[PDB]
RNA sequence: AGAGGAGACAAGUCGUAACAUGGUAAGUGUACUGGAAAGUGCACUUGGACGAACC
RNA sequence: AAACUCCAGUUGACACAAAAUAGACUACGAAAGUGGCUUUAACAUAUCUGAACACACAAUAGCUAAGACCCAAACUGGGAUUAGAUACCCCACUAUGCUUAGCCCUAAACCUCAACAGUUAAAUCAACAAAACUGCUCGCCAGAACACUACGAGCCACAGCUUAAAACUCAAA
């Protein structure tokens, strides 16, 4: 199960074709690991 | 404990350092 | 004991009884004790499985007019 | 609104005002309150001096120095220069533990400075250099 | 030491793994991985070489093989860092132990004790 | 082994940045790496100001590049980040996600420590 | 101190004696002193609370375990 | 090499200065600032700290167990209800 | 409360100590007395202000009456803070008990270090 | 024999042991806002488990993930990210 | 045989090093220095203490 | 007081030094030791004890050779104190603390509590300390002082370290 997932996961790997198109995807996307947490245990993610 | 023992060695030791040093 | 058990989830559940304890009266029995009882009857009724068995008590003591407000 | 002991931030929008003035153009207090002295100097935001002040520039010499009255005295000077300069509200930054602290800070009130901020900048090494051996008394 | 292109010794008994892509056998082989998955393999190819059972871990004979491995790997860590006292320490006492197991297998079995001594090159020598 | 290098790169317009993340792309795959997802943190003041290559930055933009990649090329890729001047500050970690989150009953109370003195009268 | 009352009265009622206050050092093994040569010391003592205020064995057990008084004691 | 005035500054609320100062030397000495700055005034040798250091401990678990002792036993504070036996 | 198990040197702790007390980790039944707080000169900043309005007048009372004046209230109002804070301290309302109704509070329950 | 004896079993009472608030979440370094509500707002200093309220390994979490990302220019060291001063306060700890 | 060391004898002389926080806590290793006990640096030990709720 | 005023204060640039808070955690290592971050290698033994006849380590100090040198600091010099002050107090600076390559191999190297297995039963137990024990094994001990000494021997150590006595003396220690 783990060797298939890797398969499938290889594909969207960046290779040195597709290598200017993922750099403009990165740049044009975001991404946020910021998530405060609460006293009773709940994440509250930010405002976007 | 005292150190009465200790004060005994360290005397022994330092007098045995200075005669060292003077021959 | 065995309806130690049983009186464990009904806490869980329903939470602790409206009704007070009265230590005083040696025959008293709690809300908690009436559904040990009913659970108990309807045990030895044949039924086997604890999450129905424990449905069953509760619809049974509400048919018979027990408040039985859930914690959640 | 509700007071808030955190001070404003820059580049964030922020109501408050002292003369027209925002926080990071208040002109700045620098209080070195050492063991033996305290100095005190003010500067503009633009870190432009505009004042100076020590338990020493006030004619304290030797252990007087390091006491609570001069640096209170100090402050005063420090303040009334300043004011002579036109500074009016100021953020008070001090560093060390030194009797003229809270005093110097005195001062400056009496000399007519208004407190908008109070700052430590005590220099607290994260185990950096290796201060002197202690002393036997 | 085996290829680099070997794959890991979990992954190379899974039913189709000669068919996945180049780039699942990199990065299932020995080249990314850290070294003790190499001493995996390099026990896992000794075992397979020496003794009668391979699946057996308890017996003398493995516990000789895998503290060769052990040593093999100290050896090359100590000779990068020469001034490691603590390595220097382990990969010494592993070699007592070692001259310790192969006294014992010698006591009791002696054939397979010359199959241990020939595959793993131990020259065995009495202590003075 | 699976490692996220961790990238802040000096605040440029998007064809210097989209160069410089080609370039340490390049890098990563020309040592060996394989590398799986570029992720865009943004650009962002810094925590503090950085002084590399003879020049403070005070904005910077924040990319992760996972990869798996032997463990001979992290010292090289780190060599080559470091001699990169359109790199504020690059740091290789081992990835967070490899290291599995064991479960945790709860907290477990610690009794107060008993029999340490001996009983004899004071 | 919750019963002394009652237990005070107990004892007179029944006819017997009671002892509810601060048991004084020797009121068991110096009798002979604190009252008399001609002291009669019981011949059974009954601890409806066998602890002392501090929690600690009543003196008294101890006291009448020397004078060989037998104690009932709950 | 970090911003200014964010850092261990307290804003004075109409012009009680008395009032911010305190917070700020109780922000400090919580934070343990105080504390730190009056030990690294002469180098504590690694004997002598770790001396301190177990000497504190100790301190504080004795306080914190004879507070909750005194708090355990404060409720038994109140008047005597049997008074005169 | 910091744990204490595996913190003494003791049997059957096979790790090097953590603690050293040089005192048994063992409760008193009495606690340290009500420590006073050594006192500071007071009315510092009103002397100063008079002094220094003596300085600039000469030393002429007349002049400097107000600061004088104000100087004067805050020794007096020091002093009888003075008495007001032992008239406090007897009464012991600041703190959550006096020393000495503890210490009886803690003789009616005594630490128990040993068996009986 | 007796029916009415006791019976040897495990205490249904029990309640479950309680959890630290980031029992079962991954900690990371570059969660800068997750670790800004464990530093002082006016120091930076990292609270201690008394104040967190989290257990060993979350409090040894936090304090790595901290110290990685003020080392690695995620996280500034000497106060804590204005940014973050209005997020939920779990930390048991009031300066006023 | 000129001398060194130890012990006893016990004087007088110069200080007061240790025993109390012995008035600079004591001690171990080691290095340097000093009329002399000894002093100081560095690390270590408690055979010291820190007064034991808050203040 | 001496000393520095090419000094002090702010701001900016700025390290072969040291690693606040976390740590109220008690973890790793055989011990010595190890509390900034990242990566690599890596933490012996599927019975136990066992080498002082070996092998490998061993804080700090110290030697040798080449570098770094912020800060600290033996020695030294100056100021002060003192009857004197070869110290305590203040100032300046060096060996040294750091790096690399070898040595030296000593500590109140002590948690003065050996390794392994087991018990809490009692007859628990001189005192204090950190309760009393049992089985097995190794190492050590046999009045004080002479004595961490002399001689002999071994060592990269040459005013050294390890092993280590005896004579004279006392009724104690
Ligand atoms: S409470 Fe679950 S890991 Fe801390
Ligand atoms: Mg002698
Ligand atoms: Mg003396
Ligand atoms: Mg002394
Ligand atoms: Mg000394
Ligand atoms: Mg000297
Ligand atoms: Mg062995
Ligand atoms: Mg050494
Ligand atoms: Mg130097
Ligand atoms: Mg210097
Ligand atoms: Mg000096
Ligand atoms: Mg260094
Ligand atoms: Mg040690
Ligand atoms: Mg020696
Ligand atoms: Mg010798
Ligand atoms: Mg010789």
């Amino acid at each position: 199960r783990e060797v298939l997932q890797l398969q499938e996961e290889v594909k969207n790997f960046i290779t040195r074709e597709n290598l200017e198109a993922r750099v403009e995807a990165a740049l044009d996307s975001r991404k946020n690991y910021n998530w405060a947490i609460t006293r009773e245990g709940l994440v509250v993610r930010p405002q976007r | 404990k005292n150190v009465l023992k200790i004060r005994r060695r360290k005397m022994n030791h330092h007098k045995y350092r200075k005669l060292v040093k003077k021959t | 004991y065995h309806e130690d058990r049983i009186r464990a989830k009904f806490y869980s559940v329903y939470g602790s009884g409206q009704r007070a304890f009265d230590l005083f009266n040696p025959n008293f029995k709690s809300t908690c004790q009436r559904f040990v009882e009913k659970y108990t009857e309807l045990q030895k009724l044949g039924e086997t499985d604890e999450e129905k068995l424990f449905v069953e008590t509760g619809k049974a003591l509400l048919a018979e007019g027990v408040i039985l407000r859930r914690v959640g | 609104t509700k007071f808030s002991i955190y001070p404003p931030i820059p580049g964030e929008e922020s109501s408050l005002r002292w003369a027209g003035k925002k926080f990071e153009e208040i002109p700045i207090a620098h209080i070195k309150a050492s063991h033996n002295n305290t100095q005190i100097q003010v500067v503009s935001a633009s870190n432009e001096p505009l004042a100076f002040a020590s338990c020493g520039t006030e004619g304290f010499r030797n252990a007087k120095k390091g006491t609570g009255i001069a640096a209170q005295t100090a402050g005063i000077a420090a303040a009334a220069r300043a004011k002579q300069k036109g500074v009016i509200h100021i953020r008070v930054v001090v560093k060390g533990l030194g009797p003229g602290r809270l005093s110097a800070m005195h001062g400056l009130i009496m000399g007519g400075l208004e407190v908008i901020s109070i700052t430590d900048n005590t220099p607290i090494p994260h185990n950096g250099c290796r201060p002197r051996k202690a002393r036997k008394l | 030491d085996p290829p680099p292109s070997t794959l890991l010794k979990d992954y190379q008994n899974v039913p189709g793994i000669e068919k996945v892509d180049d780039v699942v056998k990199r990065l299932l082989s020995l080249e990314m991985a850290n070294k003790k998955e190499m001493l995996k393999i390099k026990q896992e190819q000794f075992m397979k070489k020496i003794v009668a059972n391979p699946e057996d871990t308890r017996s003398l004979e493995a516990r000789i093989i895998a503290l060769s491995v052990k040593i093999r790997s100290y050896e090359e860590h100590l000779e990068k860092h020469r001034k490691d006292k603590a390595h220097k320490r382990y990969l010494l006492m592993s070699i007592d132990q070692r001259k310790k197991m192969l006294k014992n297998l010698r006591n009791t079995n002696y054939d397979v004790f010359e199959k241990i001594c020939w595959g793993l090159g131990i020259e065995y020598t009495f202590p003075p | 082994p699976r490692y996220e290098l961790a990238l802040i790169l000096k605040a440029m317009q998007r064809p210097e940045t989209a160069a410089t993340l080609k370039r340490t792309i390049e890098a990563l795959m020309d040592r060996g790496a394989i590398v799986r997802d570029l992720e865009n943190l943004g650009e962002r003041a810094l925590p503090y100001r950085i002084s590399a290559h003879s020049q403070q930055h005070n904005r910077g933009g924040y990319f992760l590049v996972d990869f798996y990649a032997p463990t001979a090329a992290v010292e090289s890729m780190v060599e080559h980040l470091s001699r990169d001047i359109d790199v504020i500050r690059g740091n290789i970690v081992k990835h967070p996600l490899t290291q599995e989150l064991k479960e945790c009953e709860g907290i477990v109370p610690v009794p107060l420590a008993e029999k340490l003195y001996s009983t004899k009268k004071r | 101190r919750q019963f002394s009352y009652l237990i005070e009265n107990m004892a007179r009622d029944c006819g017997e004696y009671a002892h509810t206050r601060y048991f004084r050092g020797g009121m068991l093994t110096n009798a002979r002193l604190l009252f008399g040569p001609t002291v009669r010391l019981p011949d059974l003592i009954i601890f409806l609370h066998t602890l002392n205020n501090i929690f600690e064995p009543h003196v008294a057990v101890r006291d009448a375990a020397k004078m060989n008084i037998p104690t009932v004691g709950i | 090499k970090h911003l200014k005035f964010i850092a261990r500054t307290v804003m004075v609320q109409e012009g009680n200065v008395e009032s911010a100062y305190r917070t700020l030397n109780r922000i400090l000495t919580m934070d343990g600032l105080i504390e730190d700055i009056k030990h690294r005034r002469y180098y504590e040798k690694p004997c002598r700290r770790r001396q301190r250091e177990s000497y504190e401990r100790c301190r504080r678990i004795y306080n914190m167990e004879m507070a909750r002792k005194i708090n355990f036993l404060m409720r038994k504070n109140r008047a005597d209800p049997w008074q005169g036996c | 409360t910091p744990s204490l198990r595996g913190r003494l040197a003791r049997f059957g702790n096979p790790r090097k100590p953590v603690l050293k007390p040089n005192k048994p980790l063992i409760l008193a039944n009495r606690v340290g007395e009500r420590r006073r707080e050594k006192g500071e000169a007071t009315c510092i900043t009103e002397m100063s202000v008079m002094m220094a309005c003596w300085k600039q007048n000469e030393f002429r009372d007349d002049a400097c009456r107000k600061e004088i004046q104000g100087f004067l209230d805050c020794a007096a109002r020091a002093q009888e803070a003075r008495k007001m804070r032992s008239i406090q301290e007897t009464l012991g309302e600041s703190g959550s008990l006096l020393p000495n109704k503890l210490n009886k509070l803690l003789q009616r329950f005594p630490n128990k270090p040993y068996l009986s | 024999s007796n029916e009415d004896l006791p019976i040897s079993m495990e205490n249904p009472y029990k309640e479950p042991l309680k959890k630290c608030i980031l029992c079962g979440k991954h900690v990371d370094y570059k969660n800068v806002q997750l670790l800004s509500q464990f530093v002082s707002p006016f120091t930076g200093c990292i609270y201690g488990r008394h104040i967190t309220g989290l257990c060993g390994k979350k409090q040894k979490e936090i304090t790595k993930a901290i110290k990685r990302a003020q080392i690695m220019g995620f996280m500034p060291v000497t106060y804590k990210d204005p940014a973050y001063l209005k997020d939920p306060k779990v930390c048991n700890i009031r300066y006023r």
